[PDB]
Order: C-alpha cells, then structure tokens, then sequence
C-alpha cells in the first residue's frame, strides 16, 4: 500500500508566496494562507476568563 | 505434473502471503500515511529504531496476530478517509494492552526478580521516552503539512 | 485436481518453516548432552527468551539455510563418529556470524561510537554474553 | 519478508568547520556539546575516593 522510508530531517514545509519584499500588511496574507489567517483571527475574542 | 503446477502455486501463495504480511508491519508500510510521521521519526530516532512497528504495536501470536492486524487496519483507514481525527492521537486501552505485553516479551529477564509489573500499570509508566519521546520539545517530533 | 496440487503445497511450506524455526530453538538444541553447559548459561541470561541461531545462524534466509546444514552436519559427525576435545571453543566463522548478529540487535545504543574498532569482537567487552565464562564451573557444569 | 534494520551501524566519520591547527577548546563546542559537557565534568574537585 505504501513503500519508502521516513526522514529524519523533519523538513518544514517551503512556500513561496506573490507578496512583494516589504509586504507588511496583514490582510495580504489572508488568500494565501488562509487557515493560519483563520486562526489568526481568533485573538479577537475578548469575553472568556481564566482563574 | 498438474498436481506439480498446483503444489508450484501453493508455495507461492503463502510465500506472498507471508512477506505482505511482513512488510505490513515495518515502519516504511506504516509511515505512508503523514499523520503517522511523528511517531516514525520517534521510533527512527530512538533504541527501538531497528525493531517493527507491530513488534510493539500487534500481538506476536500467529492466530491473535491476523485479526487484529485488520481490525485496526480497517480501523486506520476509515480514520484517515472518512472519519475526523482530533489534534491528538492517543493509545486506546487496547493498544496500551498489547504494547505492555510485548514489553514483558523481549524484557523478560532483566526484570525477573522484582515485582515490576505491580507497581505502575505499564512499564512506560517508567520509561517513559519508548513511548515515542513524549518529553522532547515539539520541534524535534513534528512539523506542518505540505 | 489442483485445488489438491494448491492444498499440498501449503502444508510442504508450512512444515519446512515450522522445521526451521524449530531446529533453531534451546530445546532442539540441547537434545544433545554435550551441549547442556551453553543451555543452561543461556537460560540463565539475559538472552533466554531469544533462541541459539538467533545468536549463531545468520539472519538472511538464503545464507542461514546452507549454513544451518553445515554446521549440523558437522555436529552430528562430531557427535557421533568423530571424538571432541576437553575444550569447545566457536570456530573463526561462527565468532563473525555472532558478532555480526550482536551488530544486528544492538545498532542503536552505539551509532556514534567507535565501539566497533576498538576490540575485534564485542564479547572482548560484554565477556559473560559468551555463556557466562567466568562464572566458577558449578555454576555451569556437571558430570553425565 | 523485509528487514526491520533500516538503520545499520557505521563507524562515525566526522568533519568539522574548524581550520588545520585550531587548538582553543572553546572552538569544539558547537560541533560536539556532548563530549564538551563530558569534558566539563573535569571542574570538579571535591570528590575523594579511599
Ligand atoms: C503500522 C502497521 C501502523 C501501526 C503500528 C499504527 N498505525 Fe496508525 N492511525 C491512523 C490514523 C488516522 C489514526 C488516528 C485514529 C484516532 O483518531 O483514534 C491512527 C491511530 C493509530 C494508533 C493509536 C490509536 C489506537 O489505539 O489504535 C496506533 C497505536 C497506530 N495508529 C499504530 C492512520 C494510519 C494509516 C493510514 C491508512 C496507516 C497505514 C497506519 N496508521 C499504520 C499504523
Ligand atoms: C542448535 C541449533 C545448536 C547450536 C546453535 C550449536 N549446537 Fe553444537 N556441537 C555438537 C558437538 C559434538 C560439538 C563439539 C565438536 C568439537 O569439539 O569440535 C558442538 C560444538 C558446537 C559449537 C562450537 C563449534 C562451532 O561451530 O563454532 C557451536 C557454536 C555449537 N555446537 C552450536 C553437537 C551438537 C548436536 C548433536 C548432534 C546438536 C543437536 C547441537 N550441537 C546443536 C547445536
Ligand atoms: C547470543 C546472545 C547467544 C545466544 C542466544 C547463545 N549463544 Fe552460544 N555463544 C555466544 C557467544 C558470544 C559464544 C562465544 C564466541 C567466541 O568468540 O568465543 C558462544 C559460543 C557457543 C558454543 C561453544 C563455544 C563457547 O564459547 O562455549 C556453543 C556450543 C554455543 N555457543 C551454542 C549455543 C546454544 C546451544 C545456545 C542455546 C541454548 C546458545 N549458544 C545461545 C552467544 C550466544
Ligand atoms: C518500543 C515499542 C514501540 C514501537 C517499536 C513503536 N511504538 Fe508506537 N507506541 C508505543 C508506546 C509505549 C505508545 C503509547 C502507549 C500508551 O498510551 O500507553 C505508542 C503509541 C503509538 C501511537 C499513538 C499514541 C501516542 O502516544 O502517540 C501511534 C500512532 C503509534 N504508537 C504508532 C507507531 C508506529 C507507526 C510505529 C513505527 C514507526 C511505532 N508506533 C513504533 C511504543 C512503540
Ligand atoms: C536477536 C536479538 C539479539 C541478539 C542477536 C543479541 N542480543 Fe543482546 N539483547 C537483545 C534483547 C531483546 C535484550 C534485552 C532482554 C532483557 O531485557 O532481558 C538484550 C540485552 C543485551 C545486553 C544486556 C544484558 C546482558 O546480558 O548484558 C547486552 C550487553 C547485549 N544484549 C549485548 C549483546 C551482545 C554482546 C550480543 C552478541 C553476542 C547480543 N547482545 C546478541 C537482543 C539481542
Ligand atoms: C521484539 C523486540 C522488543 C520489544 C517489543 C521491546 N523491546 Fe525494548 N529493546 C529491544 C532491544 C533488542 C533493545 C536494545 C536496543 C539496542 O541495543 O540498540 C531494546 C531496548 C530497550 C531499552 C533501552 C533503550 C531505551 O529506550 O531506554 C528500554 C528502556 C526498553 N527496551 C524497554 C522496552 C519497553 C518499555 C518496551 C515496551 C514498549 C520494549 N522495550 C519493547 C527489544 C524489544
Ligand atoms: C488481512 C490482513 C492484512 C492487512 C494488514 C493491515 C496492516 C496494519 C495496518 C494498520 O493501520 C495497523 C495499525 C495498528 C496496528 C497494526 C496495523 N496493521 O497491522
Ligand atoms: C530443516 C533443515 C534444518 C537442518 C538441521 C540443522 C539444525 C542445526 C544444528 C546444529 O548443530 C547447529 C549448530 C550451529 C548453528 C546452527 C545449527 N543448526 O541450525
């Protein structure tokens, strides 16, 4: 079903995106990683407390 | 000579057999789905790296072996198809069961004379690193996906 | 007809494995007397639960086959028409087959060392792996 | 079937970023911290035996 061997390395993922050197602002980002974005986002809840 | 063709398909059969039965139990086999590479590189990286995957994870009976190799097999491909696994993945009583067992499987003797086995529930309980190095930080066990 | 054929050719493997793994173990092994003090130090070891060959056969399948023979063949002549000396000792050949079955089970625990050019064999470290050598001789044999 | 051993044991060949005649211990710590903390050990002197 499957046949070679895993790495060692533990190589992180490449990417390249359209965004120019300087790119700075945030919603630049958002069409091409959009689940990070997403996630990025949850810092707008304000209303839960912890002890 | 027909029965000799017969006899010729046989050996092959359960030659085939074997060795697939084999190979579905090595690291290479396991590790083709990506979910499984953090537990890959672990075992990779530690003392257990030259043993199988199913040399802790199946039972090493022959008749126990089969069954619960399609069990979970099944069960591992419905998971990684149609089902939604969770951001973790944990030992279910089953499997903490027959790990445990073939720990007792090959460290026979270097615990004979001590009441291990009474003290902690599981003999990870105290080595706790064979259990896939747990303690290390993130980023030597895992990365994102591609 | 061939179903019959098929049917047959299953048992005939089966048997042969079965065979093999089994004139690989402790008690096939020391169905011979003389071989009664390597039984009983392996049993006491910490290498009981693996069996003799997985120490002193090759673990390749086409290397292990011709090799078992030989060396049963021989131990069968020496047991029988030939006479043994007071001193058993393994023979160059079977010294590499173990070693290299010690590289085989223990690769992990010495990856960054030079262990292996230091002395020629690992058992001129790990001296009691060798049978419990120097244990004193009640601990290890009797008369028959 | 298959071997298990997919790791097989070598004699460790080493080459470090460090020039010909490089004599500061310091300059070996980066490419071996664990023979270095092992070599650390040497600071104490507390310890007598008989
Ligand atoms: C090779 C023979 C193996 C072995 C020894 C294991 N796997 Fe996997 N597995 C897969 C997925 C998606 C999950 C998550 C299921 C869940 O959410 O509960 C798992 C889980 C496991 C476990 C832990 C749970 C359990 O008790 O079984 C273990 C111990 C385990 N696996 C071992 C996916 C896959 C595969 C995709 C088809 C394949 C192939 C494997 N795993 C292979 C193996
Ligand atoms: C079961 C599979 C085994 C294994 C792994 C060994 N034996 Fe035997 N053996 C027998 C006799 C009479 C001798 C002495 C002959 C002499 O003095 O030269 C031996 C010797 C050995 C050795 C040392 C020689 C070598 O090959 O290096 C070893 C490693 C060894 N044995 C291992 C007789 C018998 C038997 C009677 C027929 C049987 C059965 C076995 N041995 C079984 C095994
Ligand atoms: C690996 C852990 C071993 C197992 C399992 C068994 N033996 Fe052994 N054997 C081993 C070593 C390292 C040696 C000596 C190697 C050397 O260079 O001297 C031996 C030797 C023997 C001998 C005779 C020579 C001797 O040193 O006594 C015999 C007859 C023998 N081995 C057979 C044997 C049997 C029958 C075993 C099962 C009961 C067995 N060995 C287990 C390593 C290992
Ligand atoms: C030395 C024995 C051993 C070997 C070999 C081994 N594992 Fe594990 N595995 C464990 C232990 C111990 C656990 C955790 C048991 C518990 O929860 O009590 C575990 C758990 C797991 C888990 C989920 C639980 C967790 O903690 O992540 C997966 C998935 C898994 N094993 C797969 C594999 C795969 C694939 C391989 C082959 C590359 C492998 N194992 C090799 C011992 C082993
Ligand atoms: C096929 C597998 C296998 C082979 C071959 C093998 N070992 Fe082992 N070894 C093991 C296992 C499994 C254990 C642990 C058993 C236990 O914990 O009681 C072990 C334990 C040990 C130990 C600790 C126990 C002791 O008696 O010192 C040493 C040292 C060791 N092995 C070295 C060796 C050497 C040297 C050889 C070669 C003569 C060898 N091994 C051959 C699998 C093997
Ligand atoms: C079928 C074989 C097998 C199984 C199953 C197995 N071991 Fe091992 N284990 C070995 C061998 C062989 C070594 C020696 C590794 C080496 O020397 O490279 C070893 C090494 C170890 C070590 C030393 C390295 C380390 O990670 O600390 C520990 C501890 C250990 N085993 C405990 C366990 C536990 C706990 C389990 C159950 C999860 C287990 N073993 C299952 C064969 C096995
Ligand atoms: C009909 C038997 C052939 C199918 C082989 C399945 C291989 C297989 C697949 C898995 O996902 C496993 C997960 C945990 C434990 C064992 C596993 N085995 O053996
Ligand atoms: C089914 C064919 C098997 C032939 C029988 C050989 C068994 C046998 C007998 C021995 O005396 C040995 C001594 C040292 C190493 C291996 C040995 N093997 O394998």
């Amino acid at each position: 079903a499957g046949c070679s061997d895993v790495s060692t390395e533990l190589k992180t993922p490449v990417y390249k995106t359209k965004l120019t050197a300087e790119e700075i602002r945030n919603s630049a980002f958002k069409p091409e990683f959009p689940k990070q974005y997403a996630s990025y986002e949850r810092n707008d809840e304000t209303t839960v407390m912890t002890e | 000579k027909l029965v000799l063709g017969g006899a010729t398909l046989g050996v092959v059969a359960l030659a085939t057999v074997a060795f697939g039965m084999k190979y579905t139990d090595q690291r290479p086999f396991c590790t083709s789905c990506h979910i499984m590479n953090p537990v890959g590189v672990t075992h990779k990286l530690s003392g257990h790296a030259n043993i199988s995957c199913n040399d802790c994870h199946a039972p090493h009976n022959l008749l126990a072996k089969l069954p619960f190799k399609a069990i979970a097999g099944a069960r591992d491909v419905y998971m990684n198809t149609l089902g939604h696994p969770g951001d973790l993945i944990l030992a279910g009583m089953e499997t903490k069961e027959v790990v445990n067992a073939n720990c007792k499987a090959c460290h026979t003797m270097t615990n004979v004379e001590v009441a291990s086995m009474e003290a902690k529930k599981y003999c990870t309980d105290c080595h706790r690193n064979v259990q896939h190095m747990r303690m290390k930080p993130i980023s030597t066990r895992e990365v994102a996906d591609e």
